């Protein structure tokens, strides 16, 4: 009938204040241009919020641009029932050419629960091409 | 004369007027009424006559070494160009190249192309390796009242006595 | 019930006569081998034609082979209601090794309208590996 | 209603005893961690087994790590009605930097028949990063 | 003796005959009737006995530096090989290598392997750096009626007087 | 004091106790009964208080040049570290670096960092290019009863007579 869906697009990222050595999460646009959310799928501050238990297809592309040794995208599942997140998908690539750019695309199916939160983490947030909605994006839909 | 479009009325097949740049179809035409064209919301644009039911989003962000060429306006997208000492090609935005000693600047660096160097034709020289210096002519010891003890084509002009 | 679907595969591309500097669109096979279209999804001359309004998943891979500075795949939406196309997806990669090949894969979800047309554009059409249906392809399905 | 689905994750591969020059098939986890199968989709010894005729979306990522000239992932369809398999999807990349790693992602839609078997083949099985479920995986779902 | 397959009749479980190379199952078998095997359409093939309900598509296109080894036939796929002065490996189709002065051709370039060079054993030489020249023997000034003023193993044969 | 969680009873809204490390919620709480915490199955773990309905899977495999730092336990995941002469960084696990003649080891190679070399301060030397040799002091011909015929700072200590 009316299934939860969202396609999110990149915006300008704010520099991260401190390093936990942790991979910082991307912020997203959720309603303008090609970005949308519908049918109870909520986007709040870096998280896609799962409204309904079921199997979802989740995808993301992050275009990296450099003007380190590797670039990495991870898609992460946060739940209240446990302090540590789960790494659902990882796209990791070694970087060898002083001016370069490269996309990383990830997509797969996962069983998710109502209340679960999804985020996209990257190795270095300053390498992320944020200049257009078609190059860096993040989405999910109930099957 | 006014651009037109066909529409499936919730009643028939009618011929509705399109909307001008800076507007979109807020409501389709009806037999009674002409198209309601509403203004594009902030950060949105339509650059042409259209029958969009939603304006386009100003989706270009200027990044890295870039600044706004055009601002987001109700009738055009935002646009970005490479900065002063920078030019764009192949998808990247890289700093202008400098002409070495021997070649000169025949085309100054533009936000589009790179500084084009050309070796100076016999009778001229290029001292420095900057992207400003063009092919400057040699000194005339003849029409100055001296003698050409030493002359160098590549650089250094000439030395008279 | 019966949802619009198509999977298109690469054929031999005809050289583009003139350069608008524009990214040329690929031509596709639509019925032979692994290629198919069904449920009112029409393929005509480079375009997948959307027969029904709704949310679609769209994907493409283009394998590039070189025997430039970058290779680029874009998935583009054309509508009659506006003269300029919309760039839905862009996969762009810098090329640094005189003999090389590389795939670019893109997939995401978009709200589309009946009458919309989809095409795949590439930076350099002569770099496209066209030798087999499994390396370069283009598809879409209503969710 | 209840549609066939599976998401499989990488395990430690056993060295292949002999070389047919053929691309060896990966083995997968099918029930632990993020791996699951449901609704009559069976995984047996390298194969996902198709229980129902219809259109499927199939995807795979294989992360390659090197401490050859190319790395290759193929998704292959085996049927009893014919001795030779069908290559549905191929992701192939040239390798140029003595320590490197690289993912290859493939996803597309295919018309499949009850009884069909799906496998993932790689060029060199010893290059496959098997260390975590989020880097190398294989899935399919009826649309 | 004839390859066979099991089938779910729209009636029962019966045992139908398979179809020979160049054909496919146009219609399944029935208790009354044997399998109807129809011929593969143009640009299609079946290379083996089968019970496919559709022939396979000749899906190989020859590209770059390649030509047809086999044409698309009702009983086999199209096939491609690398051209005359070219060989294929690792997924690419690259031109044969030339043996430099000092090594000779023991294996000529085949559409499969590369031209294998081997340094010439004492008593032979290789003058040119082409992929045709093998290890040619030195001149015998002894059995010719001269004297060996100069001899070079690497190249240049020998000079007699 | 005991960590707690809210739950939708199949009856009401009640407040159930969480489960300790090494357990998971086998059955939710009921007005009558406290949470049933069951033990994590083999190859599974929970490291914290939780209300998971399934334990987490020990999903880390040690590979390449790695061994188990921690084993899979009911209260923790498996963990891997780089081997003896190896260290990990940026996602790879590569062998320790050796200090060349002139610099010495101030920090021995740890499974985490690389062997840090520092050039020896005037009065010391480093003979070999291994990752074991530190900055050793020069010979004193003064307090030994000889004379310094030759001295080298970079390596070779000194030669007395």
């Amino acid at each position: 009938g009316d299934k939860p869906r969202a396609h999110l697009t990149v915006v300008r990222q704010t520099p991260t204040q401190h390093f936990k050595n942790q991979f910082p999460a991307l912020h997203w646009e959720h309603e303008l241009g090609l970005a949308f959310t519908k049918n109870r799928m909520n986007y709040t501050n870096k998280f896609l919020l799962i409204p309904e238990s079921g199997d979802y297809f989740i995808y993301s592309q992050v275009t990296f641009r450099g003007m380190p040794d590797s670039i990495t995208v991870v898609i992460t599942k946060v739940t209240d029932s446990y302090p540590e997140p789960t790494q659902l998908l990882m796209g990791t690539k070694s970087v060898s050419g002083s001016n370069w750019f490269q996309p990383i695309y990830l997509g797969a199916m996962f069983s998710l629960q109502e209340g679960d939160k999804l985020m996209v983490n990257v190795s270095d947030i300053s390498l992320v091409d944020y200049t257009k909605e078609d190059k860096t994006f993040f989405g999910a839909f109930l099957l | 004369e006014t651009p037109t479009y066909p529409w499936r009325d919730a009643e028939e097949r009618l011929v509705c007027a399109q909307c001008p740049p800076g507007t979109f179809v807020q409501r389709p035409c009806r037999r009674d009424s002409p198209t309601t064209c509403g203004p594009c919301p902030p950060r949105h644009y339509t650059q042409f006559w259209n029958y969009l039911e939603r304006c386009r989003y100003c989706n270009v962000l200027c990044g890295e070494r870039e600044e706004e060429a055009r601002a987001c306006h109700a009738t055009h997208n935002r646009a970005c160009r490479c900065r002063t000492g920078f030019f764009a090609h192949a998808g990247f935005c890289l700093e202008h190249a400098s002409c070495p000693p021997g070649a000169g600047v025949i085309a100054p660096g533009t936000p589009s192309q790179n500084t084009q160097c050309q070796p100076c034709p016999p009778g001229t020289f290029s001292a420095s390796s900057s992207s400003s210096e063009q092919c400057q002519p040699h000194r005339n010891c003849t029409a100055l009242g001296l003698a050409l003890n030493v002359p160098g084509s590549s650089s250094h002009d000439t030395l008279c006595t």
